[PDB]
RNA sequence: UUAAGUUAUUAAGGGCGCACGGUGGAUGCCUUGGCACUAGAAGCCGAUGAAGGACGUUACUAACGACGAUAUGCUUUGGGG
RNA sequence: CCGAUAGUGAACCAGUACCGUGAGGGAAAGGUGAAAAGCACCCCGGAAGGGGAGUGAAAUAGAACCUGAAACCGUGUGCU
RNA sequence: AUGGUAGGAGAGCGUUCUAAGGGCGUUGAAGCAUGAUCGUAAGGACAUGUGGAGCGCUUAGAAGUGAGAAUGCCGGUGUGAGUAGCGAAAGACGGGUGAGAAUCCCGUCCACCGAUUGACUAAGGUUUCCAGAGGAAGGCUCGUCCGCUCUGGGUUAGUCG
RNA sequence: ACGCGAGCUGGGUUCAGAACGUCGUGAGACAGUUCGGUCCCUAUCCGUCGUGGGCGUAGGAAAUUUGAGAGGAGCUGUCC
RNA sequence: AGAUGAUGAGGUUAAUAGGUUCGAGGUGGAAGCAUGGUGACAUGUGGAGCUGACGAAUACUAAUCGAUCGAAGACUUAAU
């Protein structure tokens, strides 16, 4: 029984989401809620906010209880980036890019 | 100031091994709230 | 540093604009070119 | 002793606010460096405010700022006077201490420690 | 109670296989815009404003038509339902 | 026969964005319909999701309904 | 008995049509992209995806025919680092507002320019001016401002030009 | 690389100015003198001083010292 | 002791380490009052500030209950 949820084009490059996701995965929940709380990076709460959407999802859809659950995967994909012209230099081009963030939930049984 | 050739991917991934960040403190809240960082009243639901 | 290109809405009406290409045989070439052509603008 | 990133005169302008600030709110909320620094600054204030006389009164004014006071009842005081006043008969049986820091969590804009340093 | 041999137990990395991303056009489509034949013109207007535009006009308003202050049109003859 | 780097520069917003004082130079981008029937309705966070729902002969067919592919690149699993 | 960037006469395939014949196809037919076959070829007949209505085979003819480089061109795409840099100057604290504040607003103190980083008038620019409210982008943050949206708008001369 | 300019200088030589001697009809030349005259780079696949994390680790493991050499440091001299 | 990390002094018996407060060591003559002087000033009251970087006292100071990490001795072979 899973239960995930997705963040789509979320405006953070995916390089600096996939650090603090690899703290988070593979724990349980409240743990990983924990963990989410204690670190100052400028990703934790959006994945904080997947998070508890997915576990929101598990409760409200498919009545598991939210006190077995498991960070079964989270990762980032690379959603579509933009191409800004940065004139404060010369005329060179800065990529802003984006990701997307999914987070499945799981209570380990079948 | 120029590279000669392209790091591969098993360079670049070799050079991020230490490049990663460390799992922090907990101490955690024993009055009401949520937990908090070690040695901290922490500004959100902090009970140390 | 001053530039090429300082700006004057009467010298810029002067020298080109509509009253100044009419009045030579080459200037109403330009105008019939850009006609040809399609442009929006004239002068 | 620490440098907190300024000059010499911004530093000491920096200071000498710091804990006139201190004076008039008894707990105020800074970075974890700064308040480190004016633990030193407002106890030998507090120091000279206890100690009671015309000469450490007026090396007192070296260093408070002349800010004026909304005391309840509407009453007005400065804050050299509420140093000579009131915070020197809290601690008149006390020897030393007069400031407790307590630690806050990261700022959100750098990671800076915030700090509340209080009066006891 | 000595000499000797040996292996895991991380895969940070490697090859294989898996599975969701980004990407953008391989397949199929299009035929709105022209190569050429036939025919017709007549090359085409107006000192009756000729020649391309500018401002406007819809109940609501942002580019072309009408051309136009009779303005998102007016009269009339004939089709048509 | 052009079958759309096309008879065209332009079958889309084209001699237009934009560039140049001016003569002038000059793009990119095309593509339901089976029928919007375009996620009423309803439930957790603004965006975005998870569910149901649907005209759905088929939405990993959700505004990228011309579908729609590849490769580069990915990224998370693992067998050795 | 049987090699050659230069050599002659060779059998063959992708696109198209004739010019045909014969098929696979709206109980599905593709093609195309993922599959064990064919192979020196180039090039085609049966498991996923696709759709959801388009292709093959045979013989012959015609070539916008004919795909690793040209400091090739580009619809173009994407890499190679958490590196360089973030463009002169003094800020601190309290309150407030908020989903969230080194950033926005109010306060107090401090500071800087002061023949000017002040106040007017030209040229030039053309709605940036003023209020509300969300800012999906914009700003080398956030919005919780304007330089996006709505209008609510808003420019008044006998004597100024 | 008459060791060393991605370590530094730029006096010399030689680029545009200018002058004298001399040669040339001339434009100019000589290299004969003379005065003046812009020298870039964030260090990467890599190769080159200091300072850390781990693959090891064979009783569990942890606190207390080999000295093979990989070794490195050469240290000279004058007057009573 | 240090770019960071490492090293070292230390942490709810805990001052410990740092700050503080009282000290002294070392560095440089007060405010007030009085007296004299017409006044500028001088003198007395008497080595004042500092302690910014060099002892004692303290809980002001952290770890809230803190929590986490870390074996089942090879085997063999023959030599007891």
């Amino acid at each position: 029984m899973e239960a995930k949820a997705v963040a789509r084009t979320i405006r953070i490059a995916p390089r600096k989401v996939r650090l603090v996701l690899d703290l988070i995965r593979g724990k349980n929940a409240a743990e990983a809620i924990a963990i989410l709380k204690l670190t100052n990076k400028a990703s934790s709460p959006v994945i904080e906010k997947v998070l508890m959407s997915a576990l929101a999802n598990a409760e409200h859809n498919y009545d598991m209880n939210t006190d077995e659950l498991v960070v079964k995967e989270a990762y980032a994909n690379e959603g579509p980036t933009l191409k800004r012209f940065r004139p404060q230099g010369r005329a060179s081009a800065i990529n802003k890019r984006t990701s997307h963030i999914t987070i499945v939930v799981s209570d380990g049984k079948e | 100031a120029v590279p000669k050739r392209r790091t591969s991917k098993t360079r670049k991934n070799k050079r991020r091994t230490h490049f990663k960040i460390s799992v922090p403190g907990m101490t955690e809240c024993p009055n009401c709230g949520e937990y908090k960082l070690s040695h901290r009243v922490c500004k959100n639901c902090g009970s140390y | 540093v001053k530039r090429t290109y300082q700006p004057n809405k009467r010298k810029h009406s002067k020298v080109h604009g509509f009253r100044k290409r009419m009045s030579t045989k080459n200037g109403r070439k330009v105008l019939a070119r850009r006609r040809r052509k399609g442009r929006k603008v004239l002068s | 002793y620490r440098k907190l990133g300024r000059t010499s005169d911004q530093r000491k302008a920096m200071l000498r606010d710091l804990a006139t600030s201190l004076i008039i709110s008894e707990r105020i909320e800074t970075t974890e460096a700064r308040a480190k620094e004016v633990r030193s600054v407002v106890e030998k204030l507090i120091t000279l405010g206890k100690k009671g006389d015309l000469a450490s009164r007026r090396n007192a004014a070296k260093t408070l700022r002349n800010v004026e006071i909304l005391n309840e009842d509407e009453t007005t005081q400065t804050a050299l006077q509420k140093l000579f006043g009131e915070i020197a008969e809290r601690y008149t049986e006390r020897q030393g201490g007069y400031t407790r820091i307590l630690k806050q969590g990261p700022r959100r804009g750098d990671g800076a420690e915030s700090v509340i340093i209080e009066l006891v």
